[PDB]
């Protein structure tokens, strides 16, 4: 029958107060002879009701993937509530249940600090920026680079990888023309997370 | 020559 | 019926001439009513036979797990030879036929640097060295740390990342007690890849 994926908020949602963060419980394999889904959501056991759903799509392998959406607030998330969606379906004999919530334990400030390129590595057209994030707690997180107010493009980031010690570091490389940064142009490495002051840190580097 | 790592032959051209 | 998959050598294996590097046909979901698996191998189509079959390993859910290991030459691997692994046995409709090699394209050579610690983490018990490691490929590499000819296990290092010219790159970052980093000592990065000479770099650090 029908299967279920329920998806948290992207980390940069619940770190900014502009945006909207929201949990998806999405539901593939959905027949064209039963269609119809009964969701019901629960907020650490409490039943919710202000639950949206995207409309239905057809996929091409004659299966619909129906998709509700629930609305969280900032503090909710950020305080370890649990989030359930129950899905119920004809072609099941018993409905679906799945939970999803913030990775469990204490929060733990990243430590961000820039890194000039080498200078072994001096005599190439582009020079490479760093930034080292580590000692964070949860996972969760983003990392941008900028310059004079405008966002530069041109950087990868490594996925967390979990430390000996049981928090994550990263590390973003900015790739840059190295004319730039013999001008003395200024970047600047910005730090996303919740347990940071403001949930925002920035360190620049020239 | 050759290249080793912790006395370990890794190759040689 | 059962399922059949394929594993590389290590980069290590591959890159390192005293080691002995293989492709392994692991499969698993072999029944119990039909255990026996006939493998054929074949390197750039055309078969070998020097396999040899793994002890039978029972699993304990009703299956066993069935596993050919063959030998390969470092030059072979490294110059791009694929590798096929076929798998009969009596509870499949039609054999399974695996294939693996070195992912294709012109290989390039890492650019290996070393980062000394941020100032502003000097106050903390213990300070971060860096070694980014870039514009490589393919993404078979490895990655270690050495002082005074002794190994240092205290490292981690990033998966590769694709970067926007198709190469990838990676960070090591080798944790040292504080003490030893102001004291002087040399920490090294040692970097096996089949792209630089001899498969082999290394990059030094202290203060
Ligand atoms: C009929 O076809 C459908 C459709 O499939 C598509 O079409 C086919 C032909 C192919 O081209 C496919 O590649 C297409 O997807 C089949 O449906 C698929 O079934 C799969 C399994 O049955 C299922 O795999 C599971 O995927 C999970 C991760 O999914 C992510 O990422 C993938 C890849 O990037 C992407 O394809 C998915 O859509 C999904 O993307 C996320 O969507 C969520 C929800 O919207 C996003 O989160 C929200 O985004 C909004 C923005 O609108 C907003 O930001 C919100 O804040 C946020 O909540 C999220 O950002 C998206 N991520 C990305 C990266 O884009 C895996 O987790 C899961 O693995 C788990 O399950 C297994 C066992 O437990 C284990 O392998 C594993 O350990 C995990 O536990 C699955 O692998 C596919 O997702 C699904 N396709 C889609 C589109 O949903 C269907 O199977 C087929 N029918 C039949 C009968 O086979
Ligand atoms: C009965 O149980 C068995 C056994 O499972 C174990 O026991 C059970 C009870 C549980 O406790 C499990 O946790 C245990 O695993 C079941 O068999 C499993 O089936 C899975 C598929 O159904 C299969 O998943 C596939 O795994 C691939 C990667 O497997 C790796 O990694 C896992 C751990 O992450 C490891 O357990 C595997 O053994 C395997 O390990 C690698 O082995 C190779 C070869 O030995 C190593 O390479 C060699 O290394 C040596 C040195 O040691 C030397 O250098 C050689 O030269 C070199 O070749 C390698 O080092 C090992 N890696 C690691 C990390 O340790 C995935 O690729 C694959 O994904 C792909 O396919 C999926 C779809 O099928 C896709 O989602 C995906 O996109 C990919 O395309 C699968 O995930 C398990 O590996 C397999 N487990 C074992 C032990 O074989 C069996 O299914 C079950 N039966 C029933 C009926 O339930």
């Amino acid at each position: 029958g029908p299967s279920v994926f329920l998806f948290p908020p992207k980390p940069k949602d619940t770190l900014e107060a502009s945006r909207t963060p929201e949990v998806t419980c999405v539901v593939v394999d959905v027949s064209h002879e039963d269609p119809e889904v009964k969701f019901n959501w629960y907020v650490d056991g409490v039943e919710v009701h202000n639950a949206k759903t995207k409309p239905r799509e057809e996929q091409y392998n004659s299966t619909y993937r129906v998709v509700s959406v629930l609305t969280v607030l900032h503090q909710d998330w950020l305080n370890g509530k649990e989030y359930k969606c129950k899905v119920s379906n004809k072609a099941l004999p018993a409905p679906i249940e799945k939970t999803i919530s913030k990775a469990k334990g204490q929060p733990r400030e990243p430590q961000v600090y820039t890194l000039p390129p080498s200078r072994g590595d001096m005599t190439k057209n582009q020079v490479q920026l760093t930034c080292l994030v580590k000692g964070f707690y949860p996972s969760d997180i983003a990392v941008e680079w900028e310059s004079n107010g405008q966002p530069e493009n041109n950087y990868k980031t490594t996925p967390p990888v979990l430390d000996s010690d049981g928090s994550f570091f990263l590390a973003s490389k900015l790739t840059v023309d190295k004319s730039r940064w013999q001008q003395g142009n200024v970047f600047s490495c910005s730090v996303m997370h919740e347990a940071l002051h403001n949930a925002y840190t920035q360190k620049s580097l020239s | 020559d050759c290249a080793w790592h912790l006395g370990e032959l890794v190759w040689c051209t």
